[PDB]
């Protein structure tokens, strides 16, 4: 048993017709402390899968060295290693996922919120859910933290069940993930208007993009807002 | 919160950001901390907001007496008021307040009062979970008898630290300017501040 | 402190017929008042015929239906592919959940199958072990909803027949599948209209002597 | 203080208390007489905490007492019951409450039936036929249930009464010295001087 | 709970859900939670229901013998101060959490209330377990310059997001508009997306079913004359 | 839960309700507070269902290993220390256990061992263990006596497990009879309470507390 | 420890077609002993009938309280109360002691006798008010009971047909608690004829 | 378990043990032996915690057994006192420490004396005329300070222990159904059947 | 405690304030902060005296034993042992560290390690008690490429309003300057940094 120290906060994602897109913003926060502000959160495991982890920084970076070992060791006497017996999500998520569970049964967890986002073999779209007690599940859209508040509401209006995932398109899927990061720099206040996204398509692959930030804010009705109930000047 | 208030040449100008939390939730990004008791005295309010603002409340009522018997009270006076109350309620109040207002006889004046309700005249005043961040920038960059451009300026490249490390920060910067001349509000959006 | 439990909410659902047995379960899952997915598989087809669900906390739920298919197979290498019996299943279970006795599988759990005569048949246990095979049984956050009316409309309890006032007794005949499903769809859309936990779909798996077959029906999403 | 039986039978209420007091390894009193008349046809056995007990039946004595003479009148036991109750029902919500457990036994002279009232310190109130306070109604009931019948006489209201200590005295671990036993009917109230 | 209020051109809407819980259970499956203070002043409440309920009739009364003792037309200012001192009198006990819009002879307006007595002004506000959800859609969708409908929208739909994300709320969405120089409109169950499908079996039993001991007629009427 | 057992006559009465609850909650009705160690020796359950359970299962399991081993039955005394031995193993790890091992033998005759998780092991003639305890030793008591005929003494057996299922909350549901002789144990049926509390009102006239 | 589940109990409220139904168990115990199977739960003010679960010495006070204030409305306003007024007047008592409350669950029934309407109410132990369409439900069975209801319900049943339908609600809820049983009565309600009916069930 | 006593006189040692057993607010057993034979001269009666008592009390049987066996001789009082002593010394620093208090009441064949050891759950050993153990100590010790002497007989040593008996039945709140008496002297250990 | 460390043209430099305190009595006033675990390898110690002594004890020896096989270590492997005893033993340590070093592939490295035993690496890192009160200052202050004057005069400005600030801060500013010339120690008193 332990606490969070350097933490990290909201991940979010969804489907779309031919793939998953991921988010999750580059602050490191301590306590209150806004203390660092660079840390990736979005860790790619091969052309194929993202992992997008928040909470305690220290335990996601030995998650972090946990899947680099994992591409080595896959890569050990595999001369399919970048094809047919590559790293697939599900089996990247089934690791974790038994990691997180076996350290919360000795009373020692991964104080995570874990999404692993990425395309099967077969072109599947592959999203699933684990955390610091083991607890796993898969819906259309995940989020983490205040991310399951706020961003699964926007998120869901957009794929509110299976039948709409063809039906999305990676223009308007995109879209509504970074109003939701806009919305999350309103009301998150341990968020940053700094963060990375990360779509895994199918058919264009996966492509990371780094350096984003939160814009079109709407700021300019706070002049007009005076006081607290009365007061007029 | 982050709160300040400024002395200045011209008089003294209030500054604060515009974030209200429960917990890690921004319950309003929108407040406004800086709060009228008089025509000429404002303060900056932090801490609890159902505390500091029935405090600010009762004040305006208390200077709104005053002045209809004895006329326009003194910034000195309202801060004493504003003690009173703090200092004899301190068990059940939380409340951080910084008092600052304009006469023509002592022009522009600070006065600063802390959790336990004790009273200290500043020549400029910092207070809120994110003053702790700008201790140093104030201290190595304020000035006495700075000109009403050079004070914003101050109260802005501040407020900008205090706002990009407190995580109980944010929003928007509010200033009120208090002069001779009048009262003036002043707006700066986070497009504006963070580039500084 | 660390708590090392959680509750994901859900309501399952086992009916024992003359010759086929249902399990049904709700598809929500969720942590306090937010929804984790409308749609998280509950009910699961563990081979040999028999149906598990394991309803409370979902990672002790995985676990234990994970460590029981897992059972079911080396009980086929280790005794020459003889099929599990659902009273053999039953025990096993039993030994799963009473070997975490002092750190329980915080889950109520329900199987559902066949006999060895054939019949219908449903265990309910408890997290540390404790089992007893019924003719009706409702488990997890809703049950004390779902329970009485099962007593009610699959027992026959506090009913008699007309004319004779409180002597005679409604007769015990059995039930159909079709009038098994009724029971179970209405028994959820109950549940869903007066628990926060229990909505959005309804998953049923039925088994019979030809094997496993699956139904779903929508349920409220509010 | 621990034991306090009451039963109503044909034609008068029983109530057996017990003679023992104790005080932490002590048994300082074994001739206790844990009850008071609170007028001619009406009597109050008593359990709970030291002094308040005595305390509490004393007041309500005094109380009733002044009711008789006033009005020279006396109270039906439903009256009475009804009385204490609220007197109850007020205490508990007190700075502190009177930690008091009483049975009411009264014959009622208008319509010539015996009653008796259990009330615990709540102030919930209760009518019957056979009543118990504390540990005592987890042996007594299930033989009452079993023996009970309304149309009793008062000599075999005391036998299933003797069956009940019988038990008492055999399972319970606390030796509570014996019991008082007290017959109120028509007549009014008397003491079984062997038992 | 979720309930919101939003301001438009010419005045100003509340909007709330109608769901009652204690703890997992549903108490009440249409509730009401938009109280009326004045004819044209009306609130939205969350948190504990007797005290939403009777902290709005409190005001509410007194709001009605000020506007008698003064002959104006109430404010929405003074409804603010009054629930607002008296909430910060008992401390948070009371666990009334109020959004109070109105209109009157100032003009529109849109406040909120919490409980310990701190209140907030906005175009548009959130209150209770599923504000989160409903902020999410007003902070995605509001604009400056909304028109009625498109504020009613705006409103029903921060309150659908409530609805369906929110285990604390569901049911009916309950929406009052408030325009300026105008009656106020309260519509009672505005949107109805919860209607329960038809049930597979009638459970009506045969009579004689239920063991019966005893009968008797109960004497609800008077003493009688002759 | 209400479980008795006494030595007799013709044996031993063992006699057991059916209720199970987690908290106010009426978990079970239909539950086997009697469990066939083997076909001469019976085990009560009362305190944890699991615990109960699981190790007199358990019990059945050292039993019958006993008399592969021994060529020779096991005795009650024998039996019933096997039990209480392993569970003052785990004593303060939180077992919850009630327990009445009886049964017949040559050696010994009809023995009663009253087993429980603290360690006590108690040889004895009558025993009543479970929260209704208390409601069925004031009937058994009171009526008890060595010569009762196995017709009689099922008859008392049964109707303190009625007393203590009207009495307790914590016990009910419906009464599970045996009987244990020279030439082992004897079920005599499920009996629900809802029909034989007013059975037994009518025919015995007792509970004219109640309407009926 | 628990005020609410001291002693135990249930109420159960219906409307049907131009008629209403209150029902409660009998039950009254000291946690696992039960203490007495005759403590009736309803009570009524003229026609305005009162269903009370939990603390069973508020429950009496209680009772006794609302017939103390309906003698002085009807002699004051020359008529009996009304459901609706009944209503108000529970719910305004109730929150006077909001921070030292009476710890009950009380249930209205009743038809108003001008307009005919049936009407049922619920409350919580502070005063807030539940008025359904269909039914009410409270006490330490109400898990169950909202089950039972919300399955077997239908409207507009007629007296008879609800006599059935809120009988086995309660009857099968109470069966699945501890504190709840022994015993139970039925108060069948129209606008001048009302039937109370015993019920028969399980004695444990 | 409750009240153990012991008792030295002239030629032999006299203990005696309630026959009560009491889980809750029942008494479960009224004639149980608290009491076991470790060898034909040494007799050791017990009092506790629940299980542990028993358990206790037939380890060290078994391991005095064990090696009047393996010598074919018999170990003294005294010797089998510091066996005793030292077990529980080495169980109140275990994980879970033996929670029983005992009494040793036995006759050396060698120097032809009684001896009474009273060890409590500590592992504290002292060799007394009279001993008690629990709130026993507490009633009788006035009692056996008075009357005691050092020269009395068997027969003597049974009347003041009646006295004792009666004492406690008197003063001490739990009915603790009487006591079985052994007696231990150059003959062997043999039970007053009558008390 | 106050301390830092920051990388610039030539290298790296560490400085530290020298209080340790045991509540508000101060237990050292001329405290070395600043400890070697390789020639060119240096780090800042914060939190419990005892914790981060026996970790760089442990780091000096691992190194040590490194470079007898391996050959000088890199900067950031030094990091690396120091977050491995960090990391691993987070329950029962209190240890801010900051690792600063000087290779001649690599130049100038700082790399930070707060309480959970993460890993950060930066241009320059501020840590300790004080520090809160000059995140503001040094975000405006600090330039990339500074020369050796330039980061000396920026370490002894910051670390004196970390100590004019801080309680728990004090006493002389002590300083390591990293570069290929070699390791350079510089003091710096009271009289000097406070009128600053
Ligand atoms: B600021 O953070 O001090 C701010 C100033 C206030 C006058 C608007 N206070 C708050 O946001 C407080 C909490 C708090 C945060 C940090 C330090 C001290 C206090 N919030 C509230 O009082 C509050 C929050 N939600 C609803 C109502 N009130
Ligand atoms: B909402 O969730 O805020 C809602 C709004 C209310 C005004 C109708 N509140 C409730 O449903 C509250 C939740 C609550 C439970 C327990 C303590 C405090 C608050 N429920 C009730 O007030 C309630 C519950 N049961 C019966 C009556 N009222
Ligand atoms: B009985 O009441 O002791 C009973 C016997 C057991 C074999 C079923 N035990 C229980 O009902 C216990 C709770 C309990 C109640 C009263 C006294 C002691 C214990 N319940 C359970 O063991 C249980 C098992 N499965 C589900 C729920 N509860
Ligand atoms: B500094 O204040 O963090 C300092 C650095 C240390 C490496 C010399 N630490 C201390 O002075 C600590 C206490 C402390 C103060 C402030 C923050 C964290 C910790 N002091 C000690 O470890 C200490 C004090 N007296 C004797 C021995 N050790
Ligand atoms: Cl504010
Ligand atoms: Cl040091
Ligand atoms: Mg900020
Ligand atoms: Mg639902
Ligand atoms: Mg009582
Ligand atoms: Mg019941
Ligand atoms: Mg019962």
């Amino acid at each position: 048993t332990q606490q969070p120290i350097v933490t990290g906060t909201s991940v979010i994602s969804m489907k779309y017709d031919n793939g998953v897109i991921i988010a999750a913003d580059n602050l490191g926060s301590y306590g209150s402390l806004l203390r660092f502000n660079g840390v990736e959160r979005l860790i790619p495991v091969g052309d194929n899968t993202v992992v997008g982890i928040s909470g305690d920084i220290s335990d996601m970076q030995h998650i972090e060295r946990l899947l680099k070992d994992l591409v080595t060791e896959n890569a050990y006497d595999n001369p399919l290693a970048d094809a047919e017996e590559a790293l697939e999500p599900s089996y990247i998520f089934e690791y974790l996922a038994t990691v997180m569970y076996q350290r919360r049964s000795k009373m020692n967890p991964l104080w995570n919120a874990i999404i692993v986002a990425g395309v099967q073999s077969n072109g599947d779209q592959f999203l699933r859910y684990v955390n610091l007690l083991g607890v796993t599940y898969s819906s259309p859209t995940l989020a983490t933290g205040f991310g399951a508040h706020m961003a699964n509401p926007l998120l869901r209006k957009v794929v509110d069940r299976e039948s709409d995932i063809p039906k999305t398109t990676v223009q308007v899927a995109e879209e509504a993930i970074v109003n939701a990061m806009r919305v999350l720099y309103y009301r998150d206040a341990r968020s940053s208007r700094n963060f990375s996204l990360a779509i895994i398509d199918k058919n264009t692959g996966l492509t990371f993009k780094k350096n984003l930030q939160v814009e079109n804010m709407k700021w300019d009705f706070a002049k007009d807002i005076k006081g607290y109930g009365t007061q007029k000047i | 919160t982050s709160i300040m208030a400024v002395t200045f040449k011209d008089g003294v100008i209030l500054g604060a950001d515009s974030r209200t939390t429960t917990g890690a939730y921004i319950a309003n990004r929108v407040t406004d901390k800086l709060t009228r008791v008089h025509d000429k005295i404002w303060c900056c309010r932090s801490g609890s907001a159902a505390d500091t603002q029935a405090i600010a409340d009762i004040v305006q009522y208390h200077l709104e007496l005053y002045t209809s018997q004895y006329g326009t009270p003194s910034t000195e006076t309202a801060a004493s008021v504003f003690k009173e109350l703090c200092y004899e309620n301190k068990d059940n109040l939380t409340a951080g307040i910084i008092v600052a207002g304009y006469d023509d006889k002592n022009k522009g004046e600070v006065y600063t009062i802390p959790l336990g309700g004790s009273v200290h005249k500043l020549p400029y005043a910092i207070a809120g979970s994110g003053s702790t961040f700008i201790y140093g920038y104030c201290d190595k960059n304020f000035r006495e008898n700075m000109s009403k451009e050079e004070t914003v300026d101050f109260i802005k490249h501040s407020l900008s630290q205090a706002i990009k490390w407190d995580g109980s920060s944010g929003g928007v910067i509010r200033m009120v300017v208090l002069t001779a001349a009048g009262v003036e509000r002043l707006i700066f959006y986070p497009d504006e501040y963070e580039q500084l | 402190q660390f708590n090392p439990y959680g509750d994901n909410g859900g309501t399952i659902l086992g009916i024992a017929g003359e010759d086929f047995a249902v399990l049904a379960g709700d598809t929500r899952n969720i942590t306090d008042y937010s929804i984790n997915s409308r749609y998280e598989p509950k009910v699961f087809d563990c081979g040999d015929n028999i149906v598990m669900s394991a309803n409370g906390f979902a990672a002790d739920g995985d676990a234990l239906v994970k460590r029981f298919k897992n059972s079911v197979k080396w009980y086929h290498f280790d005794h020459n592919d003889k099929k599990l019996s659902i009273n053999s299943a039953a025990r096993n279970i039993q030994h799963l959940l009473y070997g975490k006795r002092f750190f329980p599988y915080y889950v109520h759990t329900i199987i559902a199958g066949l006999d060895e005569d054939g019949k219908g048949a449903v265990y309910s246990f408890d997290p540390v072990g404790s089992y007893e095979r019924e003719q009706c049984r409702a488990g997890g956050a809703a049950a004390s909803l779902i329970m009485p009316f099962l007593d009610n409309q699959v027992n026959f309890k506090n009913q008699y027949e007309p004319g004779t006032n409180g002597k005679v007794k409604k007769p015990l005949k059995y039930l159909s599948v079709e009038e098994v499903i009724k029971l179970v769809r209405d028994s959820f859309t109950s549940a869903t209209e007066r628990h926060i936990q229990v909505g959005d779909g309804l998953e049923i798996l039925i088994v019979t002597k030809d094997g496993v077959r699956k139904e779903f029906y929508e349920l409220k999403r509010d | 203080m621990d034991i306090i039986l009451g039963i109503r039978v044909q034609d008068s209420v029983i109530l057996a208390s017990s003679k023992a007091v104790t005080r932490g390894i002590s048994v300082l009193k074994d001739s206790d007489d844990k009850t008071r008349q609170l007028s001619p046809h009406t009597l109050m056995s008593f359990a709970g905490e030291a002094g308040d007990t005595v305390q509490f039946a004393e007041y309500i004595q005094a109380n009733i007492q002044l009711y008789s003479i006033r009005e020279d009148y006396e109270l039906s036991p439903q009256a009475v019951s009804s009385f204490v109750r609220q007197e109850l029902a007020k205490s508990i919500r007190s700075r502190r409450p009177y930690q008091v457990n009483v049975l009411i036994g009264g014959y009622d002279k208008k319509k010539n039936k015996p009653e008796l009232y259990q009330i615990d310190y709540l102030g919930t109130k209760v009518e019957l036929p056979y009543g118990a306070h504390g540990y005592s109604g987890f042996y007594t009931f299930s033989l009452l249930d079993h023996h009970y019948r309304p149309d009793m006489t008062t000599e075999e209201g005391l036998d299933l009464l003797k069956l009940c200590v019988q038990e008492l005295e055999k399972r319970m671990p606390m030796d509570f010295k014996g019991v008082i036993v007290k017959i109120v009917d028509k007549d009014g109230i008397r003491q079984v001087d062997d038992f | 709970t979720t309930i919101v209020g939003v301001k438009f051109n010419n005045g100003v809407v509340i909007a709330a859900d109608t769901r009652s819980t204690q703890g997992p259970i549903v108490a009440d499956k249409n509730c009401a939670k938009l109280h009326r203070i004045s004819p044209k002043i009306w609130c939205a409440g969350a948190g504990t229901a007797a005290d939403t309920e009777a902290v709005t009739q409190l005001i509410g009364s007194n709001i009605e013998l000020h506007s008698l003792y003064t002959s104006r037309e109430p404010r929405v200012v003074s409804a603010l101060q009054m629930l607002k001192q008296h909430l910060f009198k008992y401390q948070g006990h009371i666990g009334a959490y109020l959004i109070v819009a109105g209109v009157d002879p100032t003009g529109s307006h849109l406040f909120s209330i919490h409980a310990h007595g701190s209140t907030d002004v906005g175009y548009y506000l959130s209150l209770g377990s599923g504000s989160l959800a409903a902020m999410a859609v007003l902070e995605s969708h509001w604009k400056q310059d909304l028109t009625k409908e498109e504020a009613i929208k705006l409103a029903s739909d921060a309150i659908q997001a409530g609805i369906w994300n929110d285990l604390g709320s569901g049911s009916n969405v309950d929406v009052c508009v408030m325009e300026i120089g105008k009656d106020a409109e309260y519509l009672r169950n505005y949107l109805t997306p919860n209607v329960r499908e038809e049930k597979q079996k009638s459970y009506k039993f045969p009579r004689g079913t239920t063991a019966v001991l005893k009968e008797s007629i109960v004497n609800i009427c008077d003493i009688q004359e002759e | 839960t209400t479980t008795l057992a006494f030595r007799f006559q013709g044996g031993i009465i063992v006699a057991v309700d059916s209720r199970a609850t987690a908290g106010n909650w009426v978990a079970s009705q239909t539950v086997k507070k009697v469990i066939e160690i083997n076909p001469f020796l019976l085990g009560t359950t009362a305190g944890g269902a699991a615990d109960c359970q699981f190790w007199e299962t358990w019990l059945g399991s050292q039993c019958r290993l006993h008399e592969l081993r021994e060529k020779e039955r096991i005795s009650v005394a024998a039996a019933s220390k096997i039990l209480s031995n392993l569970v003052y193993q785990y004593k303060g790890a939180g077992l919850s256990m009630g327990t009445m091992i009886c049964g017949y033998t040559r050696k010994e005759g009809p023995t009663i061992y009253y087993v429980d998780s603290d360690g006590t092991r108690l040889k004895g003639d009558i025993f009543c263990v479970g929260s209704g305890q208390t409601f069925a030793y004031g009937v058994l008591d009171s009526n008890y006596k060595w010569d009762l005929s196995v017709e009689d003494a099922l008859y008392l057996g049964k109707r303190s497990i009625l007393a203590a299922a009207h009495r307790d909350a914590y016990s009910g549901g419906s009464v599970n009879l045996y009987h244990v002789t020279e030439d082992g144990w004897i079920y005599h049926g499920n009996h629900d309470v809802g029909e034989l509390f007013w059975k037994v009102k009518e025919e015995e006239g007792s509970f004219n507390n109640v309407i009926g | 420890s628990d005020p609410s589940s001291i002693n135990g109990g249930i109420v159960v409220a219906m409307t049907g077609k131009d008629c209403v139904a209150i029902a409660c168990d009998l039950r009254l115990g000291s946690q696992s002993l039960g203490v007495s199977n005759k403590f009736e739960k309803i009570f009524h003010y003229g026609h305005v009938f009162l269903g009370i679960t939990g603390l069973a010495t508020d429950v009496t006070t209680l009772n006794e309280m609302f017939r103390y204030k309906t003698n002085l409305y009807k002699l004051k306003e020359e008529r009996a109360i009304e459901p609706e007024t009944f209503t108000q007047l529970v719910s305004s008592s109730l929150y006077e002691r909001r921070f030292g409350p009476y710890f009950v669950g009380p249930v209205v029934a009743g038809i108003n006798s001008k307009s005919g309407k049936p009407f049922i109410a619920g409350f919580d132990l502070i005063g807030c008010i539940d008025e359904a369409k269909d039914f009410i439900v409270s006490g330490t069975a109400s898990d169950q009971l909202f089950g039972m209801c919300e399955s077997l319900y239908e409207p507009n049943l007629e007296p008879e047909d609800l006599f059935e339908t809120i009988s086995q609600a309660l009857l099968n809820a109470a069966d699945r608690d501890a504190l709840s049983g022994w015993g139970a009565v039925v108060y069948i309600i129209k606008k001048d004829e009302v039937v109370k009916r015993y019920l028969k069930m399980r004695q444990d």
